[PDB]
């Protein structure tokens, strides 16, 4: 298996493949969270250089990982489904476990798991 | 078990070793397993110690009753009890005998009965556990009309060979021998039989 | 059990040890092994115990017929050969190891009778689950010409080898010694080397200590 | 063993026996059935006796476990299903256990959970369980009413160990008390069967079968 | 799970004022064959342990290939191999002990009851037992299959406690196992005649005996036994 | 399906001065299951007491045909039946039925009103006869109460001694078995006197 | 066959008995009665394996019956009891012993007592103040032990029984179809029909 | 088939005071009707004032012995040389023995020392490790006949005051040194002669605030 | 090993 | 476990789920619900092995709910049945199968059309108009094979279903103490409270 | 038993 | 089978029969049961056909592996591979073999491995189920430092008997001598080895 | 199978 340790620390204590990948969200179409008294409003920037676009089936911004919680996100299109993905897998599995759906502390404490399991394992960035 | 009866020029020799067996450990050493049945027929006793001494108990009353009233029977008459019961309670039985006589008439007659109660006429005998290990040897050693220190000879090496191979068989070489002088006992130790 | 029987010059002796288990537990720490089945004729039993009591009652009773139809003192040939074919006929259901042994007109004998009913000759046996230790001691110790006071010496230490090697035997050993021309001697009891030591304490309970729900008296009279 | 516990107007009476067997030798009369799980649950033990408690101790360390890791205590839901999905795992290998987990959370309010060794899980209001269950029962629903007093529940649920104690040769010891409020759980002592039954067989004039 | 196919019978052993004594017969048996007679089932470790083994014949052979291995693997790095740092009959008996265990754990087990006997560095004396579960236990007198049950009560009369010990002496003590040696010839239906026997002294060290043979037994007596009963002739 | 196991039960019988005791549970159940708590395993002919453990058809069946022999025996002996020979009448009855056995353990206990001896006697299920000077035990409790027994005996008690002493035997290698108990009745037996006493024990 | 219930009052005697015959996966009847009258103060319910139930209560009621026409008189439900138990006994031993439980409810004229016997196949004798056979005393002796009293008179034992049924009704895993109730006493035996 | 376990036979037996425990066991080591050794002690020092016996299979006894000392040892190499009490060893004792839940250490496991309140403490195993602290526990082979004789004598069980009709209850109360060792050897000897497996010789082990000490009773041979 |  | 039924009629798919869980000689719980809803238009019931049927069940739902947030889609009656029946179809060749059998009662709101499937433990999956496992088929087949139309309503589904319960509960050995009745239809998934 |  | 393998002056002499069995039918009555493993290393095969086959077609790849890297292996080291072998999987085999070999250095080797993976080393050697009816022919016969023609009769005289009395056995007698001068091979045909 |  592929070992690389591609995630390390530089000389001044940086970990430069974790504050690039904060780059590549920079590079991202622009995603706003706002919550009100009795709801939260998730707002999302599509650009404008596609035109031809068929909106009925292409990928949305926001995506549901359960009927009750909402994810957005900003940078890699590609990486996002994957997260997306162990996210709602989690969703079903506390459930059943559980017997009560998660909270939205626990999704994300879980998906911020996730991500950080990436930045020191061998072989991924 | 290591048994055996061997006709020769002036009658015939029972044969036997002293051994019986509960399991590996030895119960009697000095066990004699060849048996009256009558004053010149006698038999060697393998397998079922109690079935054996129960059929030949049998027998030595059934000949005893025939003396009685007709004289002396023959040695084939002899065989002829043995197979019957034999026969007869094969399903409840394990008895593998030898019955050897002395006729004036007919000399030394060897009769050997197994498992299933069958009978078959024979020069000489094997049997017993210990006879498998001298096959071989008994068949390229024995010859008719031997004399009686022949035939000592011959059963003396033969069973010294089956006692040495078989764990089942040891102790004491007995032997009987059947002629018209009479009846003789003979005993050989191990220190004899061992080394030869 | 251990049970031994020993030929001497005139005549034969034999011995027993006094435990009976079920199982690993102890039940009775001296019970009676030595069976008179005529009055000069004794016989030491090992297995199945209401097998080698009831078969020693019962052909003990026939042997006492027996002498007083034949006006004759009973034989251990004649025991020995209705034990035989009894036991034989029940083809081995009836455990009963026994040694044979007496004195009669034809002289000292001794005996082993199995189960299956096959019997053996010779001047020194032994039966019973500590019948190895007990051989081991006999084939050591045995020799030819042994007098009454050596065959009593030689059978009991057979026993104590059962004794303290064996666990289905233990506690006590019992002997009978039958000579020639003289009255058959029981020696119940012959050894006890295995006497209980004191108690540490008295568990005597002072009076009250049961809780009693009621009390009646019980009519024994008619 | 026989070990009960029902739902009431009071919240939960729980009940059990003391006595372990090894066939019919009698191992103990002072066994601890009731496993004090948290302040706020209880678990009950019914089968092989190193099965229920190993892994009911087990059970209390995984509850421990998740309320330093959500900083909340565990529903009696999840802390029985965390169980069962256990011995589920185990199915076949030859487990042995009849266990009822019961609790108080804000949520669930009052709850009782059967969870057996082939993987069954009930939520329920009267359960019990062990070789005395059928004793147990019988004088259990004769008497239960959803509006039984605090000090009624607490004896129904001791009268019934006792009455399987007296009738299944394979219960008895002493019987152990324990009432679940929304406070969490309170031991209401032990009692020996010894002088129990006497003292119930006087004051109540039952047990007529019985010699006085 | 295994059947044992060549095996070897009886092991016995004791201990004496200044050492132990062991011994076995030379017989390989096949069933109730008595098939293989130059079989060796003691084997010594060093100059100062002998190692007796009954059971299965090839764990025996593979358990000699084992003990062979310890000497060698003992020799390794070790000035001192010949003196401070030898093999003791405690080292020697653990290390089997252990192998036996872990083989009866794995349902796979050495079929063999086997006795270390030997004395220690410091002159004590050692005899120690283990078999095919794996169990162990030391005792005066120690033997193995018909062994346990013929010449330990034989054994015992002459050392039936520890303050036994240093009342005997080795030629008593050879005595008692030579004789057990007899007593095990007329009575146990897979032993011979032919028999090795080793002491290990504090003094004068290892003796091992071989080709011993069973002698002054009694069989004369057997001439008087005629029939199984009634029988007179 | 072990028959001497089915319904539980115990006897003990003791030795004292001039006197003995004969002690039982009173359980009768089918297996788990307790079904009566007045099963008394104790009877007498005469003076002459007889205990049964083991399977309780064969209990009532042997106590009904030993009444029937000793009835018989009285009427054609002019005299009641002494302990001896009714241990003997035991041990007959029990190996006639050597191959297809009653499953019990009976225990005789009384006094030879003779010689005025003190008298047990135990037996196996099919006639063996186990003669003590001190106790004999029967019963699913059995290991028990040997332990009991062998530990808080000691020869020659007083009759009100020794009712302590049998009565903590038998109390004490109850509770220590779950087809044994549901209350005990012990028996104590002077030469002219016979005092029948119920035990206050444990009911579970 | 499987539930037969037997409880003992002051005054009398009373027998349930379960209504069902089932073979296989069908109920074949639902108004069974596993009882037979041996003699006008005695009545026998019975459970077991089929065919041995009614054949042995059958021979039994043959027997009693040949008794009280020879000795025109009526047996004690003691005496009957013991005959039954005797047959049972001897029965055990036999080539094909009899797989049948039984209950004896009578009422003695000549001490005017109400009887109950517990007789199973084996020929287990025992009188009780309440009783059952099958996994019905699992349920029924506990609650029996609670709530009967020995002064109780007939209606309190119906209600008592209703008690039982109840309990039965809903914890056992088989659907018994109900009972038949009859009631021993002085007067002889009577069914009670609404149930 | 090969059959991995074997009975080696002898009985356990542990009793707290209040500033004490006993850990008593019998010196013999059996398997069927032979006896291996009249002294093979099974009762250990493992430390920290606690002692262990494991009763039953011996191979199976001597491995969780090992086990557990080296759980000992271990414990002090990682938790700074600290005390191993008597309730922490219980509660790893039960990881051992559960460990092998489906291939399990056949053995009756007990043992002795004193709590964290310098009380003594007995604790006893099942094969696969249910544990429970009590005043009192017999294991073993003979554990069937002691264990009814404690309950009795220790915690006086059955036992009521003298004229109280049955009421008041014989009080509960710690036993001397003296009184329970009297105990120990009444519980042996009793075991002794009336189960085949218990006798030889008794190793009590004694366990105060001081140390272990050691004491040595003949028992019958037989 | 003991049930419950 | 042990009673579970299905009717497909004209516009809806009826479901019947005995409420016992019985364990040895006792009735455990008389209101137990055999059926889990996999998706809006779904249903499942379920019987066999006690602790398999829970667990199968409840896993099937997971994936089915998993599926529906992915695609934001709801798998046809079809698909979710053969889904189930291949995850069943593994399992018998598995080291330790699933001993489950199922109905899965849908409305598929593309056709218009209600669907019924039967399923075994085996993987062996058949659409039928009416449906059942175990030992209720041996009656309740036949009784819908004279009385069951193809046009019915869904009242006139509940009557035939009545009918059904009616038999079991006078012919059946066990009591079952009664069914839980749930109706799928274009609306979704509701249950009958007064059966 | 006995064999020879 | 009957098999065996004999030491002599100029080396060793392995003798075998001919018979493969399949039930009471005889599936081969011409089957070469005599095995090389090296040039002059052979082995006789007793059990089963397919086992003893594989094993030494094992040891003979072993041995040329050997051979390659440090020249000719000795009997022993060859008894060794055949030990490891039948050792390491008693549980699945059933395998009888006497491995014979030829040094200058050791002259005639004979190892016998019966089934449990045990290793012997004998003057000679007999095995397969006729062995059992020549081990008292065989010990009485049998003399160290024999000529050529005294084995070969030996040999001879002894599979004869082997053959004789097992129905198991029969057909030809192959042999394999084993010398300084090569490999000899030699048949003896049913009409000569049954009258002697 | 094929026996040698
Ligand atoms: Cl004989
Ligand atoms: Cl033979
Ligand atoms: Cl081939
Ligand atoms: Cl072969
Ligand atoms: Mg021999
Ligand atoms: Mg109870
Ligand atoms: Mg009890
Ligand atoms: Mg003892």
């Amino acid at each position: 298996g592929y070992d690389r340790a591609l995630s390390i620390f530089s000389p001044d204590g940086h970990i430069f493949q974790v504050e690039y990948a904060l780059e590549a969200v920079k590079r991202g179409t622009c995603a706003v969270g706002v919550k009100g008294k009795n709801c939260v409003v998730l707002g999302c920037e599509r650009r404008s250089t596609l035109k031809l676009q068929d909106t009925r089936i292409t990928p949305s911004k926001v995506s549901k990982i359960d009927s009750h919680v909402v994810l957005s996100f900003s940078g890699l299109n590609a990486d996002s489904r994957i997260l997306i993905e162990k996210a709602r897998v989690e969703a079903q599995s506390h459930r059943l476990t559980l017997e009560d759906p998660v909270t939205v502390e626990y999704l994300t404490r879980y998906v911020a798991g996730v991500q950080q399991r990436y930045t020191q394992s061998g072989g991924v960035r | 078990t290591s048994i055996m009866a061997v006709t020769f020029k002036d009658g015939v020799i029972l044969g036997a070793d002293s051994r019986t067996t509960t399991g590996a450990y030895i119960a009697n050493r000095v066990t004699d397993k060849l048996t009256r049945v009558h004053d010149k027929i006698w038999c060697c006793r393998s397998g079922s110690a109690a079935d054996t001494q129960a059929i030949a108990d049998i027998v030595q009353y059934h000949l005893e009753l025939y003396t009685s009233q007709y004289g002396t029977p023959s040695t084939e008459t002899a065989a002829s009890v043995f197979k019957e019961l034999c026969y007869e309670n094969k399903d409840n039985l394990t008895a593998g005998i030898i019955v050897a006589g002395y006729d004036d008439k007919n000399k030394g007659e060897v009769y050997t009965i197994p498992l299933g109660g069958s009978v078959h006429k024979l020069p000489y005998a094997i049997a017993g556990s210990g006879s498998t290990f001298i096959y071989g040897y008994c068949d390229k050693n024995f010859r008719e009309n031997m004399s009686k220190e022949e035939t000592v000879d011959f059963i003396k090496h033969s069973l010294s060979q089956a006692i040495k191979w078989d764990g089942s068989s040891g102790g004491v070489i007995r032997m009987v021998v059947l002629t018209a002088a009479g009846v003789e006992r003979l005993i050989f130790y191990p220190d004899e039989y061992e080394q030869l | 059990t251990t049970i031994v029987g020993v030929k001497f010059n005139n005549g034969v002796v034999i011995a027993a040890d006094t435990r009976s288990t079920q199982g690993p537990i102890v039940a009775d720490k001296n019970c009676a092994k030595l069976h008179r089945i005529s009055p000069k004729i004794w016989c030491a039993g090992a297995g199945t115990a209401a097998d080698t009591e009831a078969v020693t009652q019962l052909i003990g009773s026939n042997i006492e017929l027996h002498s007083l139809y034949t006006s004759r003192e009973p034989r251990v040939v004649s025991a020995l050969q209705m034990l035989k074919q009894h036991l034989f006929k029940y083809q081995g259901h009836i455990g009963a190891y026994l040694i044979v042994a007496g004195v009669d007109p034809t002289g000292s004998h001794l005996f082993s009778i199995h189960a299956h009913g096959s019997t053996d000759v010779g001047y020194y046996l032994s039966l019973g689950s500590g019948s190895l230790a007990a051989m081991a001691v006999l084939e050591s110790h045995w020799k030819q010409d042994l007098t009454k006071e050596e065959a009593i010496k030689l059978a009991s230490d057979a026993i104590q080898a059962g004794i303290w090697n064996d666990l289905g035997s233990g506690s006590n050993v019992d002997v009978c010694v039958m000579e020639i021309g003289k009255d058959a001697e029981y020696l119940r009891n012959y050894l006890t080397p295995n006497v209980r030591e004191e108690k540490q304490k008295s568990y005597k309970f002072p009076r009250g200590t049961t809780a009693v729900l009621k009390e009646s008296i019980v009519n024994i009279c008619d | 063993t026989t070990t009960l516990a029902f739902r009431f107007q009071g919240g939960i009476i729980v009940a059990v026996d003391s006595r372990a067997t090894a066939g019919n030798w009698v191992a103990s009369q002072t066994v601890k059935k009731v496993i004090e799980i948290n302040p706020f649950l209880l678990g009950t033990m019914a089968g092989g006796a190193a099965d229920c408690q190993f892994w009911e101790t087990w059970l209390g360390s995984q509850c421990r476990l998740h309320e330093l890791r959500e900083k909340e205590r565990i529903s009696v839901a999840a802390a029985s299903k965390i169980l069962s999905n256990l011995v589920y795992q185990y199915k076949g290998a030859g487990l042995s256990m009849g266990t009822m987990i019961c609790g108080y959370t804000r949520k669930e309010g009052p709850t009782i959970y059967y969870v057996d060794s082939d993987g069954t899980r009930l939520k329920g209001d009267i359960f019990c369980v062990g070789s005395g269950q059928t004793f147990a029962y019988g004088v259990l629903d004769s008497n239960y009413k959803w509006d039984l007093s605090v000090e009624d529940a607490l004896y129904l649920g001791k009268r019934s160990i006792l009455a399987a104690a007296h009738r299944d040769a394979y219960s008895g010891g002493s019987v152990n008390l324990y009432h679940v409020t929304e406070d969490g759980w309170i031991y209401h002592g032990n009692h020996d069967v010894g002088e129990l039954f006497w003292k119930v067989k006087e004051e109540e004039g039952s047990f007529n079968n019985v010699i006085g | 799970t295994q059947q044992p196919i060549v095996t070897g019978t009886s092991v016995i052993s004791m201990k004496y004022d200044n050492g132990v004594i062991i011994a076995a017969d030379n017989l390989g048996s096949y069933g109730s064959l008595l098939r293989f007679n130059g079989v060796e089932r003691l084997i010594p470790v060093g100059d100062n342990t002998v190692v007796g083994i009954s059971g299965d014949i090839s764990d025996m052979q593979h358990i000699e290939r084992l003990l062979k291995d310890l000497v060698t693997e003992n020799a390794y790095d070790n000035p001192l191999a010949d003196a401070e740092e030898a093999l003791e009959p405690s080292y020697i008996f653990e290390y089997l002990a252990t192998v036996m265990y872990q083989r009866r754990s794995k349902m796979n087990p050495l079929w063999n009851a086997i006795i270390v006997a030997g004395v220690q560095s410091n002159g004590d004396q050692f005899l120690r037992y283990v078999n095919l579960l794996g169990v162990t236990y030391s005792s005066p007198t120690l033997a193995t299959g018909f062994g346990a049950h013929m010449a330990n009560p034989l054994l015992r009369k002459v050392v039936d406690r520890e303050s036994d010990i240093p009342k005997t002496t080795v030629q008593v003590a050879e005595e008692a196992i030579v004789n057990a040696m007899r007593v095990l010839y007329y009575r146990d239906a897979r032993s011979s005649r032919n028999f090795s026997l080793a002491i290990i002294d504090k003094n004068t060290g290892l003796t091992f005996k071989k080709n011993l043979q069973v002698e002054n037994m009694k069989w004369d007596f057997a001439k008087d036994i005629k029939g199984y009963g009634t029988q007179k002739i | 399906s072990d028959p001497s196991s089915i319904n539980g039960g115990i006897v003990v019988a003791m030795t004292g001065k001039d006197c003995v005791a004969i002690a039982c549970d009173l359980r009768l159940g089918s297996q788990s299951l307790g079904v009566s708590n007045k099963f008394e395993k104790i009877f007498h002919y005469g003076h002459v007491f007889l205990g049964i453990t083991g399977l309780a058809t064969d209990v009532t069946t042997l106590n009904e045909m030993f009444r029937y022999k000793t009835n018989l025996y009285k009427l054609k002996e002019e005299r009641a039946i002494e302990p001896e020979t009714f241990t003997q009448l035991v041990s007959s009855s029990l190996y006639e039925r050597r191959f297809g056995p009653y499953f019990v353990g009976p225990v005789v206990a009384g006094i030879n009103s003779k010689s005025g001896k003190p008298f047990i006697a135990g037996f196996d299920l099919i006639g063996c006869i186990d003669e003590a000077k001190d106790f004999i035990v029967s019963g699913t409790a059995s290991d028990q109460l040997f332990g009991m027994c062998e530990s808080l005996y000691e020869p020659n008690l007083e009759p009100e001694d020794l009712f302590e002493t049998i009565s903590q035997a038998l109390l004490n290698a109850a509770d220590r078995d779950a087809l044994s108990g549901w209350g005990a009745v012990v028996y104590i037996i002077k030469k002219d006197e016979v005092v029948k006493r119920y035990l206050k024990m444990r009911q579970d | 066959m499987d539930i037969i219930l037997g409880i003992r009052v002051q005054d009398s005697v009373i027998l349930a008995s379960s209504k069902a015959v089932t073979r296989g996966i069908s109920v074949l009847k639902d108004s069974d009665d596993k009882t037979r009258q041996l003699s006008p103060h005695t009545l026998m319910s019975f459970a077991g394996e089929a065919g041995d139930t009614v054949q042995f209560a059958e021979y039994i009621q043959a027997n009693i019956q040949l008794y009280s026409i020879r000795e025109d008189y009526e047996l004690s439900p003691q005496a009957v009891s013991s005959f039954v138990r005797q047959e049972l006994a001897k029965s055990i031993r036999s080539r094909r012993p009899y797989q049948v439980n039984v209950l004896i409810g009578g009422y003695d004229k000549k001490k005017n007592k109400p009887e109950l016997y517990q007789i199973d196949y084996l020929g287990t004798k025992v009188e009780l103040p309440y009783g059952a056979h099958g996994y019905s005393g699992f349920y029924t002796f506990s609650l029996l032990d609670h709530h009967y009293r020995p002064d109780m008179t007939t209606e309190e034992g119906l209600d008592l029984l209703k008690l039982c049924v109840q309990e039965l009704e809903k914890r056992m895993p088989m659907d018994f179809k109900g009972v038949i109730v009859k009631i021993v006493d002085k007067d002889g035996i009577r069914q009670v029909d609404d149930f | 088939q090969f059959n991995p376990y074997g009975d080696n036979g002898g009985t356990i037996l542990g009793i707290a005071g209040e500033d004490f425990a006993v850990l008593a066991g019998d010196t013999r080591n059996i398997t069927d009707y032979s006896i291996n050794s009249r002294y093979e002690p099974k009762v250990f020092d493992c430390g920290d004032n606690i002692v262990m016996s494991a009763n039953g299979f011996a191979a199976d006894g001597d491995a969780l012995v090992k086990r557990f000392k080296n759980s000992v040892k271990w414990y002090h190499f990682d938790h700074n040389d600290k005390k191993l009490s008597i309730n922490s060893a219980a509660r790893n004792i039960q990881h051992l023995l559960y460990g092998k839940r489906f291939f399990p250490y056949y053995v009756h496991t007990i043992i002795a020392g004193l709590d964290e309140d310098g009380k003594g403490a007995v604790y006893s195993f099942d094969p696969v490790g249910s544990y429970e602290r009590e005043q009192c526990r017999a294991g073993g082979a003979a554990a069937s006949l002691i264990m009814p004789f404690l309950d009795n004598q220790v915690n006086f069980k059955n036992q009521y005051e003298p004229g109280t009709n049955g009421k008041v209850k014989k009080p509960l109360k710690y036993l001397s040194v003296e009184e329970v060792i009297k105990l120990v050897r009444d519980s042996f000897t009793s075991a002794t002669e009336r189960h085949i497996q218990v006798g030889d010789g008794l190793e009590i082990l004694i366990v105060t605030k001081d140390g272990v000490r050691k004491e040595f009773y003949e028992l019958k041979r037989d | 090993a003991p049930l419950x």
